[PDB]
């Protein structure tokens, strides 16, 4: 296990931070938030959805074909 | 001796003064915040941590200074 002070070499980086008591918890919750979720849905719908839509079709057809297989019109 | 010299050398800032531009200091908002300049090429780290103090006039600067004395100061060359 490593601790702080022994992790890595970092040079010339300034970090400005604010106290949680000086700043609001939800700055622009819906105004900045809603655009962001839509943006990262858009960024991933082409990788996440096409296997599930493919399963949905293989599920919808499979269930249909299972029902209409036992029944028969001629003797 | 001193007052004579001040009338002797500093008189000549009257006639007519101020009026148009009266500049009084507006108070300065203190923020609880952090500035971290990471530099691993420097041998020793420097840290300055402070809360908001009351200012010159406040009577309880004396009491704060007593507590600051109790904590005091240190240096590697101190004999103690």
């Amino acid at each position: 296990g490593r601790q702080f002070g022994h992790l890595t070499r970092v040079r010339h980086v300034i970090t400005y931070s604010l106290s949680p008591f000086e700043q609001r918890a939800f700055p622009h919750y819906f105004s900045k938030g809603i655009p962001n979720v839509l943006r990262r849905t858009r960024a991933c719908i082409l990788r996440v959805a096409p296997p599930f839509v493919a399963f949905y079709l293989v599920y919808t057809w499979g269930t249909q074909e299972f029902e209409k297989s036992k029944r028969k019109n001629p003797a | 001796q001193l007052l004579d010299l001040a009338q002797k050398h500093f008189s000549g800032l009257s006639g007519t003064y101020d009026e148009d531009a009266v500049p009084t200091l507006s108070p300065c908002r203190f923020t609880g915040s952090q500035i971290c300049h990471r530099e691993d090429g420097l041998p020793l780290a420097h840290v300055a941590i402070a809360v908001e103090g009351p200012g010159w006039a406040h009577p309880d600067n004396v009491a704060l200074q007593v507590a600051n004395a109790i904590i005091g100061h240190y240096d590697c060359t101190y004999g103690g």
